[PDB]
């Protein structure tokens, strides 16, 4: 994907993450835990559902048309009827092949994108309190109990609270 | 040892393969098939109104051939012609058969509007052993076989009908081509017949030809079927000194009116589907379909591919 | 308190909604409509050359019917047929009428090339009360009604013209179908006429049929109009022992030459537009259009949608 | 959008920014001010105009075609003429719907992209003299008068000049 | 002074220009042309099977005209008609010529199935100075010119053939249109001929017309060529009291069988290519092509553009 | 491009880089050198080749069709045959124009993307040992001999080894 996050700097996915598409996995003094991120999961799902609804809209309704199968050779008119139908089918098969390929390239980039937005959101919450470990993880340079972890996950984490502790730990 | 927090995404054991602009095979977490490949095998009688020709095709149904009597006053969204349909009457041919078939199919109705005609100077209601109804001689129920008055002249025919109504009338009539000079005279007296059918703006004049054609139902003659439309306000005249196969009335043309004929062999079920093919019905929400180029109603568009997977999830990386 | 610097983008109070691959309704700062929905209501006479049939349609114009005399020597990019056009001459029909209409429309010219013919052994310039010019009997100005010499034979016709020029000639001629045996003989002597028109590579042979057709302008007969093309170097022969409706010359065919006919009812204005529809003219720089499938000239492509908004700005987030 | 900058980490737009598409809003010892960024604004506008010019090119010019309206039922030939026209219209309507949707997805991503490029350009000018506040703003850890602000906006700002001041302010 | 490490990409002196959604001219490092513009100038005889009509076109080849004898028993994927092809036999015309040409082209075979016929009561193997073979009078090798028995009647014709085989037979037959009453009687005795050809389900009845047509190869008469198909199990009858141009057998129709005719003028080479145009062969792996709308075989799709560059490298920034 | 790396914060390309598409150019105590990066080069090439293979697949094979050239005016049927062919050609020319333009927009974004992924990969290897100079270059705040340079290029560089040296050099 264009962002290099999924199948990228994130080494792989979590078969255990069964209640969301994206999430946090933390390690702290009390142990470890995984939780889903709702916003990022919902953004992805919405866009995918959005494009799914767009594709179904039933707009093809045809009654009397032209014959498409023949019991005897006729020459000129039949050649035309056959050619017209074959032209149409080729053009619709083409439209379909290009639609999917392009409806897949984009979707995979969108999902890669959303993974990246989550990462970047967290990057910005933590300020100078953390460092990017290169693998989708931040090292957090201060004690961070379960409440503090959830404060990162729910977006109420105030970096000013731990800034002195964390900067001291990084710089020395 | 400092705390860490990792951002990740979900994955599954078994992904699904999709195509992209650059890759034929890319594994994603989920995908949905957009090409419909299955069908019901029976034709669904709802919501489209079906009429099953059974052993009559549509034209035989319109002419009134011996097997077609259940085909009277019928109406349809789709008329179904069967591969088992057979001819049962006097052998006939239709110039531009396909266009008469198309015009009927589209009007969506076999409800005949019967008219009284006064054919002066001929015998009427001719019949034939090549067209048997219940073992006895009979004839297209919508056509009138005229012959010379018994023992005298084929009193010249000049009958006219004025379209006084609000719809376009379609008249079915024919011309008898005898297998010999004897038959011609025995039937029409004159040595050469002539049938001219006309309205104010169009007209159709035929001279029958006498000769041998392969025996069909023991008959070596033929009847040629023609048709004439008549707008409101216009008039049609039937002028003939011989060999006129006469009409008993007319059909109502409605315009481009959402009908058609399907040539399938499948039994009419009790299922529901807004899309019929010659192969059965399609019950799908998919955009495209593999089943048949012949698709009537609200259908997925026919394509050549048997599969087009739309990705509906991120890349799947379990390992 | 340290200084801060923020990066931002512009927004507006009222955005415009557009569609994307994933969303039906997305608000952006600006958008442009790509589907043209309006038209002028008059047909613009520039830059396309228009010729308004008025009360003559194109074929009546080519035959030379009583109302069509202003239609002589006219040339056009688009010929305009009106719904008020009427027949004014002897009742006639044209087999494959549509193809003669198409061939004329496309040549873009009603400039008749007059020829001298020597019809030996017949009366010439016949006329009819079914075709009145200025109250007096008259006839298609481009056709020559031949009858038997007065009081004698329909001296057999065998006239030939050689295409000595560089263009393909189109000859309009006809065949008279009489309403009775009396009329036939009174007019052509012979009991059965015959008209054969031929060039080296193609040929057209007709036997008139005698009978009653509905009265039109008091006439119960008909004339059937035919046409014959003649390449440079080839010759056409008119051979007839009766019922020939003869030509007075021919038209010049130019090939696929950027002409056509439009059937509209709208008045020709003084506006300018390179795109005409049956509904009026389109003056737009838009790629697509809602107005009509019937679009002649340099036009937006017809689509079904009444609106397709192209985003031309970023997402609009005022709040 | 794929970058998460517009409708993303930038909370909203500025109805007051009426002389550009993107811009700077600063706070310093002398007060506050807004100014448009020309480069980023022009890049966006160029690409949008570029794709607008691409779409107008008048290439559809047709004269004699086929009849598309009929006064009487004919059967076979007419069915064909009607079917041909209906086939063409469906295919062009489809092309049009897909063109716009895809001409909108891309445009919105481009605009999101350009917003991000501006942000990143500024990020790089400031070096260790500033910190990302998470909302499109940088905190600048040194005094920065109006001239210094403009030096950021016009790309002449030399981070070496304030580096000692700024690093001291951040780390302590 | 600290160490630095820079990340960069490669560039070239001379880039290639491509189009994008927003830009007409964008310089990238490399690109590949997707529109094929060149062709071989000769028609490649492999892998498609070619048969070069040379001086016979396909119909003349099927009738058996004087120049066409090498055209016997030939088979093809593509039959090549030349602009130099000439008529060499009695002047004839074919109603719906194009459909007979199309039906032949598609069957891909000129291998005639010869039949024995018993034409009772006529002279056979007529010949003409308008159709010379080796300086002597001769006739379409596949047609049989019948005339009245010498010095007596055109014993009426009623011959029948039953399709006992598994394939559809195509019968070529004609009708002679004489230039005068003398010729008619001298040849067929009767004053008016008649030819009726029929199978169980279709039929064709013609009355010849007598008159002058432009002289071709000194001949003022014509022959009209007709055709009749016959399904397995069906029968065809030839019934005629005069002017029948009779068949010597029939051709085998295969269905939609991957054949065709190309009208080109280019010499058949010794090259190899799976794609033929009227302009020569295309040897390309490109998706699209500029060369001709007329493209037979496995070809790039014809487009209007003479160039479509696909970028295959990053943006080129040498400076 | 959407990422602003090629024709962006990377000022230009290297005509001398002839054995890859992307690469490293370093300066250290022993001199200077350029080397190609294989992973990034291969990712780009693969995607471009991937889409090239997708485009060639020969799927257009037509024999008997309809006449497309005519020797005499016929009217109705001919108008249809001509119109059908002209309709088809317009639709295929359109498909082709849109395919390329979209097959070019994406390719250029992909290449820009891959350039960025390389940059970001290196950014993450170096941790707090380096600073982004804004032009695609990192300043590395410790001695880095040829072996150390290659350790960056081959992904074995351990930032922990130089962290104390580098942090000291940056902060003072």
């Amino acid at each position: 994907g264009l962002f290099g996050a999924i199948a990228g700097f994130i080494e792989n996915g979590w078969q255990g993450l069964i209640d969301g598409w994206y999430g946090f996995r933390h390690q702290n003094a009390e142990g470890t835990g995984t939780a889903a991120d709702l916003k990022s999961t919902q953004a992805a799902i919405d866009q995918i559902n959005g494009k799914l609804n767009r594709l179904i809209e039933k707009t093809n309704e045809k009654y009397h048309q032209i014959e498409k199968e023949f019991e005897q050779v006729e020459g000129r008119i039949q050649d035309l009827e056959k050619y017209v139908e074959d032209t149409k089918i080729d053009l619709w098969s083409y439209n379909a092949e290009l639609l999917v390929a392009l409806e897949n390239q984009h979707t995979i980039d969108v999902t890669d994108s959303e993974m990246n937005k989550l990462f970047e959101r967290v990057r910005r919450q933590l300020r100078e309190n953390a460092e990017d470990q290169g693998n989708g993880c931040f090292e957090i340079f201060h004690q961070c109990d379960n409440n503090c972890i959830e404060s990162i996950r729910n977006g109420t984490y105030d970096h000013n609270i731990y800034r002195d502790e964390a900067i001291n730990n990084r710089i020395k | 040892g400092n705390p860490i927090i990792c951002l990740g995404h979900h994955a599954v054991e078994n992904g699904t393969s999709v195509k992209t602009l650059t890759d034929n095979h890319v594994e994603v977490v989920s995908a949905k098939e957009l090409v419909e490949t299955k069908h019901t095998d029976e034709l669904c009688p709802s919501p489209l109104k079906l009429v099953d020709g059974q052993d009559c095709d549509l034209i035989n149904g319109a002419l009134g051939s011996p097997g077609c009597d259940r085909l009277q006053d019928t109406t349809w969204d789709v008329f179904i012609e069967r591969p088992t349909a057979v001819d049962t009457c006097y052998p006939f041919d239709v110039p531009d058969y396909q266009s008469l078939r198309s015009i009927l199919a589209s009007s969506g109705s076999l409800e005949f509007i019967a008219e009284q005609f006064t054919w002066n100077g001929v015998k009427v209601d001719g019949s034939s052993s090549a067209c048997l109804r219940g073992g006895r001689n009979s004839f297209f129920s919508r056509l009138n076989w005229l012959t010379k008055a018994t023992n005298g002249n084929y009193g010249p025919i000049n009958v006219t009908k004025e379209n006084t109504g609000s719809y376009v009338r379609l008249y079915l009539w024919g011309v008898h081509h005898p297998s010999s000079d004897n038959e011609q005279t025995d039937l029409y007296k004159v040595a050469t017949g002539r049938v001219t059918v006309s309205t104010r703006s169009d007209q159709i004049s035929i001279v029958p030809n006498i000769g041998s054609r392969p025996r069909v139902r023991n008959q070596s003659g033929r009847i040629s079927i023609y048709w004439t439309l008549v707008n409101p306000g216009d008039s049609i005249i039937f002028n003939s000194i011989g060999n006129l196969i006469a009409p008993r009335g007319h059909y109502k043309i409605s315009k481009s009116t959402k009908s058609t004929v399907l040539k399938s062999d499948k039994r009419i079920g009790s299922c529901t589907s807004p899309c019929l093919t010659d192969k059965g019905s399609i019950q799908s929400d998919k955009p495209f379909q593999n089943v048949s180029r012949i698709a009537i109603g609200n259908c997925p568009k026919y394509v050549k591919q048997g599969s087009l997977m739309l990705a509906t999830g991120m890349r799947n990386i379990p390992g």
